[PDB]
């Protein structure tokens, strides 16, 4: 994995709508990977948000089958995921646990920057 | 625009209890989650415990029960207590500033927490 | 400014496009504002550096005329001025000192954010 | 993952010199850029001297010539020199980290500088 954010903003499954709100907010975050810990559950976008109530929990609206990747994974593998599924985010997870986090923007801009590299 | 100044640790006799704190200061800091890492001598970094500034706690599998993290909105700090130590909580107590439920933006310096038989 | 990134990656004339380049590897960035100290000289993004020798300099590529906006003005007033003249990255200077940064896309998501805000 | 510990400072005759010093450590911290701000009593936080991991330097205007910065890789530390020292750069000067020209991601705790005359 070339490219990914190792800073994950991740949620548990007890913490409310409401709450996950305020980190779209404050951090203009599409989604983010559910953890018990580290460990990977789910995964709850602003697409499983829209619209329930603030005081719905997380655990009852995330999707419980997350398409992910391992860091031992190349990123050109994860772009393959992310068009053959047409899957926005892929948490990236090693034993089970969330260590970082790639996107389709992430690899769309990889292609860019490839395109302008003959000096 | 963040800083983590961490107190406390130190020696516990096993199954001992333990209390950590961590200050954050800084103009970058504005309710941020806050949460502990370690990591053991051979081990790699892990989480510990992290609380987000609604009071939201998210532990690890092995310290689950035995530690309870909260934090001092006002003060801005946080405060890790150990129960029950076992030996294999023996590391070096990272405390950490960020977003969400296992914030890693901003780290501390690390307090020392030996956990060995006199 | 309710929308604008504090944390700004800048360059100054005297770097080289190798160096630039470097910049967008590391921080995955288009454009950079150009500043002597704190203050906004010109602008550069991947437009502007496609292709030349790594050995050129940003000071003879870059652009002289930067359209930016100010941290006492609101961030719907740089969506106008982003739509208005088809730009994509707006420095925010105060004093003609860079102290942020707002681009489209900071306010497109900014658009779907509130149209999910119906609690 | 980042800290800046900084050092020097202190007393100096207006007109003196001064060295201040900046350690980065930490696994966060890969070849980055390192630049010093400062803050006068009543004053706003101010870019004094950054240079990137390339060696490319910028200054402000208001130390131009009389402040040189540079660095060293290997040990991963930075180094302002102040000349000619006016009672105007009396501040608190923090050492900074981050990527570009003004490098402002990780900050350390500031060390003050005092120009007075005696
Ligand atoms: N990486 C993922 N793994 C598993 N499920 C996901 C993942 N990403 C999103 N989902 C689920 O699939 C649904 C897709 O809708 P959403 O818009 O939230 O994500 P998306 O489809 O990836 O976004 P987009 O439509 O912009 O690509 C969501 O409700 C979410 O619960
Ligand atoms: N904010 C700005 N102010 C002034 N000039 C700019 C600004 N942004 C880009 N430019 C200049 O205009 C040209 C536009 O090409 P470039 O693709 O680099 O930016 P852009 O047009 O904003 O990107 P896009 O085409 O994706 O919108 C660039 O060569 C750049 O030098
Ligand atoms: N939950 C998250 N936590 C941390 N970083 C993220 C998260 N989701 C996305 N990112 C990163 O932030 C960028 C913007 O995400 P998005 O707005 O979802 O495309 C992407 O390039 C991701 O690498
Ligand atoms: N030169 C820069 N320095 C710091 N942040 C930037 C810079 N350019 C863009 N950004 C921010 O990073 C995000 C991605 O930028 P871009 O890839 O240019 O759309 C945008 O939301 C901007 O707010």
């Amino acid at each position: 994995m070339d490219v990914m954010n190792t800073e994950v903003v991740t949620v548990t499954p007890e913490m409310t709508v409401s709450e996950v709100i305020d980190l779209i907010l404050k951090t203009k975050h599409l989604g983010f990977p559910v953890v018990e810990g580290e460990r990977l559950v789910g995964i709850i976008t602003l697409h499983d948000i829209i619209g329930v109530e603030p005081e719905e929990r997380v655990g009852n609206i995330m999707s419980r089958e997350v398409v992910a990747v391992s860091p031992n994974q190349s990123a050109f593998e994860a772009f393959k995921i992310m068009s053959e599924m047409g899957i926005g985010r892929l948490p990236v997870v090693e034993h089970g646990r969330v260590v970082g986090i790639v996107s389709r923007s992430d690899l769309m801009r990889i292609k860019e920057i490839l395109e302008a590299l003959e000096v | 625009q963040v800083q983590l100044q961490e107190s406390g640790g130190g020696l516990v006799q096993p199954g001992g209890s333990l209390r950590l704190s961590c200050a954050a200061s800084g103009s970058g800091f504005n309710n941020n989650a806050m949460g502990w890492y370690r990591q053991a001598p051979g081990k790699q970094r892990e989480l510990v415990a992290a609380i987000t500034s609604f009071g939201s706690t998210n532990y690890a599998d092995s310290v689950k029960g035995r530690f309870t993290i909260s934090r001092d909105n006002a003060k801005n700090t946080v405060y890790l207590q150990m129960n029950s130590l076992k030996p294999e909580d023996t590391a070096v107590y990272y405390c950490t500033a960020g977003w969400g439920a296992t914030p890693r933006s901003y780290w501390g310096q690390g307090t020392q927490v030996t956990v060995s038989s006199h």
